[PDB]
RNA sequence: CCCAUAGUAGGCCUAAAAGCAGCCACCAAUUAAGAAAGCGUUCAAGCUCAACACCCACUACCUAAAAAAUCCCAAACAUAUAA
RNA sequence: CUCGAUGUUGGAUCAGGACAUCCCGAUGGUGCAGCCGCUAUUAAAGGUUCGUUUGUUCAACGAUUAAAGUCCUACGUGAUCU
RNA sequence: UGGUAUAUAGUUUAAACAAAACGAAUGAUUUCGACUCAUUAAAUUAUGAUAAUCAUAUUUACCAACCA
């Protein structure tokens, strides 16, 4: 992923979900997308 | 770890001191004395 | 009408909705209609029909579905919403498209 | 090491007057 | 700089509501004090320490009578984080010179001209 | 020592900071709350 | 039947000829020679200037004392330039241009030797300051997307106000103070001098009434 | 969540400028929908948003992290009436 | 702090440790077809060359390697040496 | 790595609103040429802001540096 501070949408398919005790942003359209919280 | 720099208690970084909660109605308490000082001065 | 567009109406034949409109319990038939009847989910499958007769005999709905298998899915909507006769619509059509294939 | 400057400034060294 | 503090007017004004707590009247006001120290000299300025000898208040919960006035308040006023401030009362009134032997100051605050120290018979 | 004024959060004398800890907003807290009320 | 609302018309409002901001030069026309103390007081307290607005409806209010240099102002005009309509919005500097000159030895040198050279300008700037005001036919929340950006980047603490969020900001620290329930507060306590506290204390904290830390505000604090 | 027809490719500029390089206007059909808010096309196509319908998404808009070198560092505890 | 003495460069010798990973391991993204690479997450068990010139640390150069890592340890270590 | 200087016709070189010099062309001149004179063509490292001045990175020049 890209771990971010502040985690952000950079699409309509994004969502956030919270796993492993931490917030994630998982896209699967576009997997750039996708941030890890820092 | 947790090394405070020089000397605790003085200078630039400190090692940080919190207030309990007794420590607060020890100061209520004096408070409360002389708030009520004041109203016998006042006559 | 969305999620039901993705899948397509491959295997089915033929569709057939009966309801009471005067009857206070064919709110989630109409609303089963409402999306099959659109032009997403029709142009997927134009050999598949979608017929609906209306009835006032005061019986309950049904939904009685043809498939080219030869297999049939009956739904009661009196006491189902329109979520859970689309829920098992869409599951059948992936079951029923897999065995032909 | 490295040298540094001087000020320029001169007097005013008065002491109070009472 | 740390200088002397003066004391606003206006803090030392009683409200309606603080004579319904206290059970003060400022009709009828108190004509004495019962000062008592009940904080240390150390660690103040030397012009609090002075005013604690002034007033006689050297050793520490010792009671000590002072007359309700201006001057003697203003001492009071730079010094009334150090000292509780009681008024005297008499119930029996003021000891007279056959009571002078026979008296006791409560922690009430009260003078009391008979101590007798025997149960109350009622 | 240091300034009045500095970059960082300037320790407080410990007087001080019981000081801000008693003399600290404390809201209305109302018998019943109000939703619980028609 | 969604209900429909009337809009506000912005036709009664006019533009200037030059609504973007003009720009800050470096240092003042003519060169200081005499050099001047840190009088770090200038941004310690609450502001008593450019603290109502003008013209415009919307801002960029300062919770904090700091001082601004060129490089905060390029980033201010810059930022604001692009970001807005200059047909529909107008902006103006609530801030003088750097005039406070700031000293600073040559590397490599020990303590002494007299004083250091004017090496860069500032501009004080105090708690409750208006930094930027804007306006024009805009709402707020135009304007506040990029005025925050703009105060994130700020040397102190700032945040984007209008007329009505600062009013709003204003009588609830009002509302605050008549209903708190604690009956110790800092200034009926440092003005009579209780618990010796004035020996801790500053002259300042007289009228800072403890809101004021340095050059922090803290506005939870009544 | 749902849904999208039309005067019209508005005018001008432009090799071309079609809701979306610029300037001017920003009127109007249909119960309902900006001479277009965000992507996109060499220009067009194409995907969304604001609209109608349906009926209750009937939210919050107040704060976002952390790493050093001999070996973590009292042990432990959420519920029996402020002493 | 130490001048009624805390022996200071580099190297030899023996290495302890950190991870901000040079190689080997496990993963996400890519303007990742594949072969090579860029980037981030995780991982410190194991390992991390021989030589010419220079007192050198570095640096350049030659030949190699899966890789020839960055740092601290009184710029680790002279009652062990040089 | 560090800062300090750096840029102008095709080249060469004062200065930025573009000056001169070599070479080029053109004539004037000579029996024809050289020389000379006159004329003509010909440029500002490129990027972002002030509006033509500061920045931006390049560009090549210029000195600095383990230590005992
Ligand atoms: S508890 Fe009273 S409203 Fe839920
Ligand atoms: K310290
Ligand atoms: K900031
Ligand atoms: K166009
Ligand atoms: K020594
Ligand atoms: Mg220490
Ligand atoms: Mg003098
Ligand atoms: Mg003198
Ligand atoms: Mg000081
Ligand atoms: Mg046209
Ligand atoms: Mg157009
Ligand atoms: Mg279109
Ligand atoms: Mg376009
Ligand atoms: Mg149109
Ligand atoms: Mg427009
Ligand atoms: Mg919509
Ligand atoms: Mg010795
Ligand atoms: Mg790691
Ligand atoms: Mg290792
Ligand atoms: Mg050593
Ligand atoms: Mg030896
Ligand atoms: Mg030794
Ligand atoms: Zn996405």
């Amino acid at each position: 992923f890209k771990n971010k501070t502040v985690l952000k949408k950079r699409c309509k398919d994004c969502y956030l979900v919270k796993r492993r005790g931490r917030w994630y942003v998982y896209c699967k359209t576009h997997p750039r997308h996708k941030q890890r919280q820092m | 770890r947790g090394r405070i720099p020089g000397r605790q208690w003085i200078g630039k970084h400190r090692r940080p001191r919190f207030v309990s909660l007794r420590a607060k109605q020890n100061m209520i308490r004096r408070l409360e004395i002389e708030a009520e000082n004041h109203y016998w001065l006042s006559m | 009408a969305a999620a039901l567009a993705r899948l397509g109406l491959r295997p089915v034949k033929q569709v057939r909705v009966q309801f009471c409109p005067f009857e206070k319990n064919v709110e989630s038939t109409r609303t089963f209609l409402q999306t099959v009847s659109s032009e997403k989910v029709r142009s997927t499958n134009l050999n598949c029909s979608v017929i609906a007769d209306v009835r006032h005999d005061g019986s309950e709905p049904c939904v009685d579905v043809l498939f080219g298998d030869g297999h049939r899915l009956i739904m009661r909507g009196a006491h189902l919403t329109a979520l859970e006769m689309l829920t098992a619509f869409a599951s059948h059509i992936r079951a029923r498209d897999a065995a032909g294939s | 090491k490295k040298s540094g400057g001087s000020s320029k400034n001169l007097g005013g060294k008065s002491s109070g007057r009472r | 700089k740390f200088t002397r503090s003066r004391i606003p007017e206006k803090v030392f004004q009683a409200s309606p509501e603080d004579h319904e707590k206290y059970g003060g009247d400022p009709q009828n006001p108190h004509k004495l004090h019962i000062v008592t120290r009940i904080k240390s000299t150390r660690r103040r300025p030397y012009w609090e320490k002075d005013i604690i000898k002034m007033l006689g208040l050297e050793k520490a919960h010792t009671p000590q009578v002072h007359k309700n006035i201006p001057s003697v308040n203003a001492k009071l006023k730079v010094v009334k984080h150090l000292i509780r401030i009681k008024p005297l009362k008499l119930p029996q009134g003021l000891p007279a010179e056959e009571n002078m032997s026979n008296t006791c100051l409560k922690s009430t605050g009260e003078l009391v001209v008979q101590w007798h120290l025997k149960p109350v018979e009622q | 020592g240091s300034k009045a004024v500095t970059r960082h959060r300037r320790v407080m004398h410990f007087q001080r900071q019981k000081l801000m800890a008693v003399t600290e907003y404390i809201p209305p807290k109302p018998a019943i709350h109000p939703s619980c009320l028609p | 039947v969604k209900t429909l609302l009337p809009v506000p018309s912005f036709e009664d409002v006019s533009i200037p000829e030059k609504p973007k901001l003009r720009f800050i030069e470096r240092a003042p026309l003519v060169p200081k020679v005499r050099r001047e103390p840190k009088n770090l007081s200038d941004i310690r307290g609450p502001s008593t200037e450019a603290t109502e607005f003008t013209e415009g409806n919307f801002a960029i209010l300062a919770l904090g004392g700091g001082y601004l240099h060129w490089g905060h102002f390029e980033m201010m005009r810059l930022t604001i330039n692009r970001s807005m309509d200059p047909k529909n919005m107008f902006a103006i500097w609530r801030v003088p241009a750097p005039f406070k000159p700031i000293t600073r030895k040559s590397v490599g040198h020990r303590m002494g030797g007299g004083k250091g050279a004017i090496d860069h300008y500032v501009t004080p700037v105090k708690a409750g300051r208006l930094v930027v005001e804007m306006g024009g036919r805009c709402e707020f929340e135009e304007v506040q997307g990029f005025l925050d950006q703009v105060a994130h980047k700020l040397p102190f603490a700032a945040k984007a106000v209008s007329r009505g969020t600062l009013e709003k900001m204003r009588k609830d620290q009002e509302e605050r103070e008549r209903n708190n329930q604690n009956p110790w507060t800092f200034e009926r306590i440092a003005t009579a001098n209780m618990l010796g506290i004035r020996k801790v204390l500053s002259p300042y904290d007289l009228t800072h009434k403890g809101k004021y830390w340095g050059k922090f505000y803290m506005p939870k604090r009544v």
